[PDB]
């Protein structure tokens, strides 16, 4: 018998990208070619099945520092956090491949699906 | 607010 | 530019959720008149002004344990850290006074709004 | 997905 509130998500993750713009609370830095990127580990979980994983490795969890693979793009990167923090994919024909490359890595399926459908259209 |  | 996923904030809020159920990466506990709740910092401080208040504070950010004044209820604490993680507001005739007193002392605005339409419909 |  609840009632719900329509845009309580979107002010919840509009609020934790404040928190991120800001640099508050923020509990890990992302190690992508050189460029860091500061956010939050429970967000990166809740985006990120390859966060997810990572962050629930008894070991993993306690990090301050998580270096990723250095064949990832930091752009590619910059811009599926953006999309983590905001539900907004600044999708390009310049940048798609290493979106795509990206988001396979970091497993947001959702994300895969629309670069295949996005580059299937332009073949 | 709706009912969900 | 942008594409926007329209599912994604509440998908973050409901893995954010299933965090919580499983007590993961929980950094607070919140005390209400003995009774403890677990939740996350960042959640607490997107849905709540006095939660964003306190964890802004440069002392208060970095205390595990927080005490809410006596006079608020656990059951009113309970139905809004619900909502808080759902968009879910478990809203009854019995616990109506309970929740608009504690979302007034949160800071949870939409909440007191519903609450207020609602006792009003009742007089 | 749709355009904001
Ligand atoms: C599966 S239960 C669960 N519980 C909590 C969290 Cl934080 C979580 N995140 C996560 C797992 C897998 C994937 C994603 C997020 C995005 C995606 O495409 N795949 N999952
Ligand atoms: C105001 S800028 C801002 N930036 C980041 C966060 Cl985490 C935040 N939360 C917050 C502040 C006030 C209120 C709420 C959340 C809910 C409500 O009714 N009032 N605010
Ligand atoms: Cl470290
Ligand atoms: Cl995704
Ligand atoms: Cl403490
Ligand atoms: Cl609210």
């Amino acid at each position: 018998s609840c009632i719900q509130f329509t845009r309580h998500a979107s002010d919840v993750l509009l609020n934790l990208n404040r928190l991120r713009s800001r640099d508050i609370l923020t509990d890990v830095v992302i190690v992508v070619s050189r460029e860091q990127f500061r956010a939050h580990k429970t967000v990166l979980m809740a985006c990120s099945g390859l966060f997810y994983s990572i962050f629930t490795d008894q070991l993993k969890c306690n990090l301050s520092v998580i270096n990723l693979d250095p064949e990832i793009n930091p752009e590619g990167f910059c811009i599926l956090l953006d999309f983590m923090y905001t539900s907004r994919l600044n999708l390009r024909e310049g940048n798609i491949m290493a979106v795509m490359a990206t988001a396979m890595y970091l497993q947001m399926e959702h994300v895969v699906d629309t670069c295949r459908k996005f580059i299937k259209a332009s073949e | 607010w709706v009912i969900p």
